DNA sequence: ATCGTCAGCTGTGCAGTA
RNA sequence: AUACUGCACAGCUGACGAU
């Protein structure tokens, strides 16, 4: 048979202090963040109606105090948070100081329900909450993140036009993230339905996941210091990873084109900055041009030169849509400008109705890798021997790795290096991610960029994003 | 509140270890790092000379990684470099508020570095009277993929007529012979796997115009919009040499088989080697109550998409099912159905269906293989598992 | 400005967190 | 929008072939 099947491992992930292993939280719990924050405070500040801000501060105590898993069957996938004492893994502690916090009155929720326009209702309400921020920040009590918790009587107007794309397009001149938060994570007692006709509601995981997603992206968001990276191996060349995907205008069917940089940083660190530009359309095609995508390269290597003062020796660019003769073009003719000599060049397809079928009640495992004559196929989703089963249901699809004929490095270490870029985001801390950071740090960067109006300002910073 | 909770574990650590004698000083408020200075004592007066000991003391809760027999700690690099140029040995105790868990860890001065990573264990590991003397001394399986190789027949057929499909196909259903599905027309060219002139056919196409051509020339090209009027040919071949026992339905491009034998399920057993298909191919369900309004008969179905590979063609299969309420009309709603159905299957169904189909069922012109097989490096251990349904 | 053919990419929502 | 997987439904895109 010609087919070449390969089972990859775990990909390590460093922490701080020399110390690397495969799982975020149980990494984080054992050596802290990569990056340390100098210091022990993060503040924040809490927007919401009188309920949410106390349901807010009662969450907060509660949290930093430890929270028990979900059970014991399957220990790894339900780890219990460890608070914010001396085993706190962020190595600081949050705190929401009383000089700054948001009530909002009942006259203008009351106001914001009573509005029969779908548009100005929402868009009011989002100017409202933007300039008590604007207004917070000009003070002397700026907060390092803020929250945003919603209450029920609110949600049914903002939800039953996007309102987390719309808060954050607005939100991006400040000089703090925030976060958003429901009714339902806060408060267990009220939960609220959704578009469809619901007799019943709606339904989150426990609370041992929650304090791990939610906490991880405050300290992240707080500290502005990375909480992990990969792990770089001993012998290759100095690479630089770029990510590409598209969206939509939200009104009509014209096309974008997203955009994001890595690069190592000089010493124990990592860059995950955007682009402090537009990228317009050029028609409604899952396709870009060719000058744009030289001007990508051009500012990738502006800015590793700038970091490192010196230019890269490799390039990898992902992407979503099949590469094309003129992007391709492109992006060779900035690189052999600039005197680069390493080259790859990978499409993302997420779309093929081929599986590896085996009996047994349940699939193969994660990262499995099967060479369809010049292609990859890879099981990014799959069974998981530290998880102890495949959590879900039916079976994980895969998906297929298509190089570019001027990328120099085979399909297998393309696979295997792309495999080991998927668990990086700290947004979230389980393992099952099926798609690789470049591709999903572009599509954050496109949906945040969505509402952004002409002539504002878009900031490089990632914090603005997830 | 943390500040308490460390002096309090000190003091009855302490307390723990004044009650056998072991002389503890502990230290002042200056101290970074290594705690007070210890003794051992034997049998009334300090036999031993000295000691180092670290107190580190947790509040109530489990560690990392702690299920009923074990726990871990992980040691920073900056104190362990700390610890090994010395010159005195350390020791390392935990938490004594859940139920006074006084263990002991010694790490050792041996040629190396590198002493992280300590894995604590069960109850051979603990303050007590059982031992006090011990840290005192220191003085695959194969898998198949879901591909079908196809083998091509001899020669296939071309011609060139120039009459719109929707008439031929208006000729075809209007006529006297035959159903034959295996023409396709597309830039005016005649394509079958059957001769045109052997068949009733013959009337949508000229007769003095018919040339039988070799398959493989067609087989393998650069064009692609050939593969697509080839692929849409072998979707009407597939149509054609099994619509006896099922129909066609846009929606997923389904197969789905059609009930004539008056609402009676069909297990379709085969057993081709040993003992298979004693699953249910069709299934019968009644409504909640009544008896008289049948709720849903259903069947499953597939649809196939084809593709090439080295000048080597393969066929696909999505088996999807297929809920009809009463009969040959369409199902008013089966999104919620086929949602549940597919939430409540695992992977062994999949694995029923591609050893049951397209090689024992609607296969006994186009010969298809044994599906590939293929080596997986690591075999998943099922048999660890719950087996949660 | 319409209709079959194939091949693939974004929005929008529901279960289920195994 | 604490997050991810699976499924379902939609809209869109470039070469066909014809009015
Ligand atoms: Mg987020």
């Amino acid at each position: 048979m010609t087919f070449e099947t390969r089972i990859f491992d775990e990909p390590e992930l460093e922490f701080g202090d020399h110390h690397h292993h495969q799982d975020p939280r149980l990494g984080l719990s054992e050596a802290g963040p990569l990056q340390t924050f100098l210091g022990d405070v993060i503040k924040i500040g809490v927007v919401g109606n009188s309920k949410t801000i106390e349901d807010t501060r009662k969450f907060i105590e509660t949290v930093s105090s430890g929270v028990e898993g979900k059970g014991e069957k399957h220990p790894n996938m339900h780890p219990p948070f460890p608070g914010l004492g001396n085993q706190s893994p962020y190595r600081c502690r949050f705190e929401i100081e009383d000089g700054a916090t948001a009530a909002l009155t009942k006259s203008k929720l009351d106001k914001i329900g009573k509005e029969p326009d779908h548009y100005r209702a929402v868009e009011m309400a989002v100017d409202e909450i933007i300039g008590e921020l604007q207004a917070m920040d000009d003070g002397g009590s700026r907060p390092d993140v803020a929250i945003i918790a919603l209450p029920v009587k609110l949600l049914e107007r903002v939800w039953n036009p996007n309102f987390r794309g719309m808060l954050k397009a607005k939100a991006m001149g400040l000089s703090f993230p925030i976060q958003i938060v429901w009714e339902d994570v806060i408060d267990d007692k009220v939960t609220i339905p959704q578009k469809v006709k619901e007799s019943s509601s709606r339904k989150i995981q426990d609370i041992a996941g929650r304090t791990w997603n939610l906490m991880t992206s405050l300290y992240y968001k707080g500290s502005g210091r990375i909480p992990w990276r990969r792990m770089p191996l001993e012998g290759e060349f100095s690479a630089c990873y770029v990510g590409i995907s598209f969206y939509r205008e939200a009104d009509g069917q014209q096309l974008f084109t997203s955009a994001a940089q890595m690069f190592d940083e000089r010493g124990r660190g990592f860059v995950l900055k955007g682009r402090r530009a537009r990228t317009e359309s050029r028609g409604r095609h899952p396709y870009m041009a060719r000058e744009d995508a030289k001007k990508i390269i051009e500012d990738v290597l502006a800015a590793y030169k700038l970091h490192h003062k010196t230019l890269p020796a490799r390039v990898f660019i992902l992407k979503t849509s099949r590469f094309k003769d003129e992007e391709a073009d492109g992006i060779i003719a900035a690189l052999d400008e600039a005197g680069t000599e390493l080259r790859d060049l990978v499409w993302v397809q997420e779309s093929y109705t081929a599986r590896i079928l085996r009996d047994g009640n349940y699939p193969v495992l994660r990262g499995t890798f099967v060479d369809l004559h010049g292609k990859g196929l890879l099981y990014t989703s799959g069974s998981m021997p530290y998880y102890g089963t495949y959590p879900g249901k039916y079976d994980p699809n895969p998906l297929l790795l298509c190089p570019h004929h001027t990328s120099e490095s085979t399909v297998a270490q393309l696979a295997e290096e792309i495999f080991s870029l998927t668990k990086v985001n700290w947004n979230s801390t389980q393992m099952n991610q099926r798609l690789p950071i470049p591709i999903r740090a572009a599509r954050k960067v496109g949906e945040v960029l969505k509402y952004v109006g002409e002539g504002e300002v878009i900031s490089a910073d990632y914090r603005k994003y997830i | 509140a943390n500040q308490i909770i460390g002096e309090i574990g000190e003091n009855e650590v302490r307390g723990r270890f004044l009650t056998l004698g072991w002389q503890f000083d502990g230290r002042s408020r200056l101290e970074a790092g290594i705690d007070g200075i210890a003794e051992v004592m034997n049998e009334g007066q300090p036999m031993a000379r000295m000691i180092a000991v670290q107190i580190k003391s947790t509040k109530e809760g489990k560690y990392t990684s702690e299920s009923d027999t074990s726990f871990t700690y992980l040691l920073r690099t900056q104190d362990l470099a700390y610890w090994r140029g010395s010159n005195l040995p350390v020791i390392v105790v935990f938490y004594r508020q859940s139920d006074h868990s006084f263990y002991w860890k010694e790490v050792s001065r041996d040629a190396g570095p590198g002493e992280r990573r300590l894995n604590i264990d069960k109850v051979a590991d603990l303050f007590n009277a059982s031992t006090v003397n011990k840290l005192a001394a220191l003085t695959g399986e194969d898998a198949l993929i879901n591909m079908l190789p196809l083998t091509l027949p001899n020669e296939m057929y071309i011609a060139s007529t120039t009459y719109e499909p929707r008439k031929a196909i208006a000729v075809i259903l209007n006529g006297d012979g035959p159903k034959r599905f295996d023409w396709v027309i597309n830039g005016g060219t005649f394509w079958s796997f059957h001769d045109p002139r052997t068949s009733a056919c013959s009337e949508i196409v000229d007769i003095d115009q018919v040339e039988a051509i070799n398959t493989k020339e067609l087989a393998l090209h650069d064009d692609i919009d050939e593969q697509n009027r080839f692929s849409h040919l072998l979707r009407q071949t597939l149509r054609y040499q099994t619509d006896s026992d099922l129909g066609w339905d846009k929606d997923h491009k389904a197969l789905y088989f059609r009930a004539i034998e008056r609402e009676v399920s069909r297990n379709f057993a085969y057993t081709s080697s040993k003992k298979k298909t004693d699953a249910n191919v069709v299934s019968v369900f009644k409504n909640s109550k009544d008896e008289t309004r049948v709720s849903f008969v259903r069947h499953h179905a597939f649809s196939p998409r084809f593709e090439l590979m080295a000048d080597q063609w393969y066929l696909i299969i999505t088996p999807t099912y297929y809920y009809t309420t009463n009969g040959y009309a369409p199902h008013q709603f089966a999104a919620p159905l086929l949602a549940g159905k597919k939430r409540l299957d695992k992977s062994a169904a999949l694995r029923g269906q591609v050893i049951m189909w397209h090689r024992f069922l609607t296969q006994s012109y186009l010969m298809f293989g044994e599906p590939p097989s293929i080596h997986l490096d690591v075999r998943v251990p099922e048999d660890g598992w719950v087996k949660e349904k």
